[PDB]
Formats: C-alpha cells, structure tokens, sequence
C-alpha cells in the first residue's frame, strides 16, 4: 500500500481514485409492497415485458405460482389447485358468460375439480402407506389397487 | 446520487432506537420540531410495524461477501470504501446469523 | 343435483359461518373454486389481509384466460350479480378490485401501479372512457410523479419518454387528461408543464398568462414565485420563438406584454428607472402624449 501511495508520479500503477462500485437499483427505503407482492409484482414485470415487445402471450399460472413456490404450502397447493381449474380447453369465443354458461365447459371445471380432489386423495393414501410400510404391507407391486 | 439505500434494512438496533428516542421526543416531550420529522420516519419505517421483530432473512448473495470479507472486504452503511473483517468477526456474524435466524449482512452490522 | 344448486347451497345456504372461514379459509376459497364459483372464491379471499396479493393474481389469470365474469359498472360493490346471469353465478368488478390493491402502493411504488393497471388497457366503462387511461390519470395526479410516469421536456424543447411510453404509441391524449385534472385541482404550474409536454401550446399560455397576472407588480426577490414563474415563462418563450410556435393571438400577445411588463417592474425596482420609461413608450399601455 505504501508502494502504491508513492507511486502516481513514477511506479506507474494503481492510484487512490473514486471506483464507482454502486450501480441504480430499487431504491432500499421503504417501499409498501412487501417481499410476496414485490415477487409478483416483478413476475408482472416479466409478463407485461413480453406483451409489449410482441412476444408470445405466457402463461400467467406458472409465472404467479413461481410466487408460492417459496414460504407457504397452503398457497403452493392453492395455486396448483387454480392451475388444475384453469386447465380448459376454452372454445375461443368473444365473450366470457357464453364459456361460463357452456354446457361442455361446465362439465370441463366439474372433470378437473374430480381429477384434483382424486389425486389429492392419493397423495394422501400415499403419504399414510409410505408413514405406516410396517401395517401397510406395501411389497413390490407399483399400483392404485 | 445514487446508489446507497441498498443495505438500510439490514441494521436491527440503530433505526429502532432512531424511532424511538424521536417517538418520544415527538409525544412525551410534545416537541414542534419532531413532528415533521415523525411523519417521515412514520412513512419510511411503517413496514418495519407492519411485521413487528421480523428478522431481514438469510441470502447467498451476503453470505458469500460476508465470508469473502477476509479478502473482498465489505462496504458498510457511513463508511467510506471497504472493510476488512477479521476471521473472528466473520466467525462471529455466522453465529449471530444461526442463533436468531438473521441475515449475514444484519449479523455483521450488529457485531 | 344440478352444478347449479350445488353452487347455491355452498355459498348462501351454508356459507362463511359453516366453513368456519377465521379459521378454514383456505378451505372455504377450496369449496368455491372447486365448484367453479371463481368471482365468489376471489371477492372472499380479498377480504383476509395476508391473501390480497393472492386473489389479485387469480383474478389476473382468470381475466387473461377470459374465465373471469365482469361487473358492467364502476360503482358497483366488488361482488355483484346482474339482471341477465343464471342466479347461482356471480361477477366481479375487476377495476374495484385492483383500485383497492394498487391504493396500498399508489404514492410509494407508483411504477408497478401503472403495471397493475396495464390489464385495463382494453376496459372502458358505459361512457366509453377507458379504464387505463382513466386509473393512471388518478394514479399520477396523487403520485405526483409526472417527469418519470409521463416523460420530460428538456431544455431544447424535445420530450424525454416516461414509464407510459412502454405502454402506448401516443401518450398526448394521456398527458392532456392528466393537464386537464391537475388544472380542475388547480395544480396550473403542473398543468401548464403537461400541456408543455403534449404540446397543446395555447393551454400552456392560458395557464402562464393567469399564474403571471397577480405577480407581475411584485420584487424580484431570490426564490420568490415571480422569479419562480418569470424563468419558467422565459423557458416556455425561448423554446416557443425557437420551435417557431406562435397560439391563439389574444393569448400569445397577452403573454408576452406580462414579460415585457416584468421587465418594465425590475427596470423600475433596481432604480434604473429611465430604461422603464423606455419600455412604456415603447409598450404604449399608457398616453405620455
């Protein structure tokens, strides 16, 4: 250091001079969203982004879901059963009320909230066999019966 | 002038009495001169009351500069360039860290 | 058993009170989203405080997915039911919704407001307004941000772009509304700025002419509104004279004499005295013949 602190006027290296090391970044005062709604809001960024640059349309389940994929289970299976019901072959009509009212539609949300709660339900059959293998009796042959 | 906000959430004693010294100043002394400052410090520090003792979590990104800080050195909120830690201090903040739960970067401003 | 009267017996026959929602909730958003009560599931897990943030996105998904039934009306409550939908569906009103989210962040994070409300880029209301533009010209007006949100003239008289110009080809009918509102709330240096910026250049001289009138007589002291407005009405004359912008002629003369008429008061002010003689013979808003 005391090399370098003589050395400007003939040594022919580093000097003491300002290193501009902070870059513009989010401001960390207070702003009132919190860390979730700052997660979403910033995956709205990265939706919004796509739109107006011309890019294909994303899908907003995963963008907002890779929000419950962090602190809480009961909104992570929140999200996967907002998923599951938004799994729907949608008629491309011009108006919502029409594919609400669908006979076809209203059977479509009827399937899937069937197939959610029959998974559910063998994730949790699953779960008290493989906590209970010694009762259970389980052995090694893969299936539902 | 810009940037330095970065880091003024890390630091668990120094605001907290900032507030509070000024809370009373503003309410139990009645003072004039506190009460555009209390509106201020209302408006900064209302996520701090809004989750009431909850620690600034744990991140790779201070966890790798907090350890680094033997060599890298790191850059403290006031201070000016970067700080050398000892490797006791470092020791020290990740002991803090995993004794409270409380980012690498908050343990080492409280040590 | 219809879907329909399934609907119906969850939501009014047993409701919040049975799913003991205080304690439950996520199980009561279950029953509703599962039987397909989408509006209803969201109009209820935007009521619990932690869950805001939740029932915005769902509702964000169901909007883009066309799933989500709309409340035809401004006014109404966030729920609602309208006199043509089958009885055991719901609506909602998707602007109320995020009206009531964005006003958490409208004064602090103005920039991801203006996201929030980019998903009424299509919505109007029943007087045809749309309804983006109508939310950022509320957002705006009490976030005062207008050089970041709106865009920038510099010096020379060109506009520097804002966060909007992500989100329109034209921000002048925007800038002209937001104008238009400061100016109903009388924010006329605000105003008179935007109407710069949107070049509506007689607007900008009708708000000037106003703000200079009762200031004129006054001394020129250090950081006073006449040399506040005085310089700000020079800029706004240099960029004129030099873009080669001339307004409604009643206006544009007005403007003008209240300069030379500043002149005349600060020629008058620091003693020289002869020189505001040789402005007023020149102006000739008096007789010395």
């Amino acid at each position: 250091h005391t090399l370098l602190a003589s050395g400007e006027d003939a040594l022919d290296f580093t000097q003491e001079s300002e290193p501009s090391y902070i870059s513009d970044v989010g401001p960390p005062g207070r702003s009132s969203l919190d860390n979730i709604e700052m997660a979403y809001a910033r995956q709205i960024y990265i939706y919004n982004e796509k739109i107006v640059n011309g890019h294909l349309q994303p899908n907003l389940v995963d963008l907002c879901a890779s929000v419950a994929e962090l602190d809480d289970k009961s909104i992570s299976d929140m999200w996967t059963m907002v998923k599951q019901m938004t799994d729907v072959l949608l008629t491309p009509a011009t108006d919502a009320l029409k594919n609400r009212s669908s006979v076809e539609v209203r059977m479509e949300f009827v399937r899937q909230a069937l197939a959610y709660l029959e998974q559910s339900y063998k994730n949790y059959t699953l779960v008290t066999v493989f906590g209970n293998l010694h009762q259970a009796q389980l052995g090694g042959v893969p299936g539902t019966y | 002038a810009t940037p330095l906000a970065v880091n003024s959430a890390a630091s668990l004693w120094g605001p907290y009495k900032d507030i509070w010294h000024k809370v009373g100043n503003a309410l139990w002394r009645r003072q004039p001169e506190a009460v555009h400052l209390l509106d201020k410090i209302l408006k900064k520090h209302k996520p701090d009351f809004i989750s009431l003792f909850k620690n600034p979590p744990k991140n790779v990104q201070q966890h790798e500069k907090v350890q680094k800080a033997s060599t890298e050195g790191v850059a403290i909120q006031g201070q000016q360039g970067t700080r050398l830690l000892p490797e006791q201090l470092i020791k020290e903040a990740f002991i803090l860290s995993d004794l409270f739960d409380i980012g690498e970067l908050a343990a080492v401003e409280l040590l | 058993l219809t879907l329909s009267q399934f609907q119906k017996q969850l939501l009014e026959d047993y409701g919040e009170s049975h799913f003991t929602v205080n304690q439950q909730p996520f199980l009561y958003f279950q029953v509703l989203f599962l039987t397909a009560q989408f509006e209803a599931a969201v109009a209820f897990l935007f009521r619990m405080e932690r869950l805001r943030c939740h029932a915005v996105h769902v509702a964000l998904v169901l909007f883009e997915l066309k799933l989500l039934l709309k409340s035809s009306g401004q006014s109404a409550q966030l729920l609602s039911h309208e006199p043509g939908d089958p009885p055991c569906l719901r609506r909602l009103n998707f602007v109320r919704l995020l009206m009531l989210y964005t006003r958490k962040f409208e004064s602090t994070d103005p920039r991801e407001a203006l996201q929030y409300f980019y998903f009424l880029r299509d919505e109007k209301d029943s007087q045809g307004e749309n309804m983006f533009l109508r939310c950022v010209s509320e957002l705006v007006i009490e976030s005062r941000e207008f050089d970041m949100i709106l865009g920038k003239l510099e010096n020379d008289g060109s506009r520097k772009p804002g966060v909007i110009d992500k989100f329109t080809s034209d921000t002048k009918p925007i800038i002209n509304k937001v104008a238009s509102v400061a100016e109903n709330k009388g924010l006329f240096e605000e105003a008179a700025k935007l109407y710069d910026l949107a070049k509506n250049a007689d607007k900008v001289l009708e708000l000037m002419n106003k703000l200079l009138s009762p200031v004129v007589p006054q001394i020129s002291a250090p950081q006073s509104n006449k040399e506040r407005l005085k310089n700000m009405a020079l800029s706004i004359a240099e960029r004129y004279r030099a873009q080669g912008i001339s307004a409604n002629k009643f206006v544009d003369s007005t403007f003008y004499l209240l300069l030379d008429l500043i002149t005349f008061f600060d020629e008058y002010h620091s003693g020289h005295i002869d020189r505001a003689f040789d402005i007023i013979e020149r102006l000739k808003l008096v007789p010395l013949n």
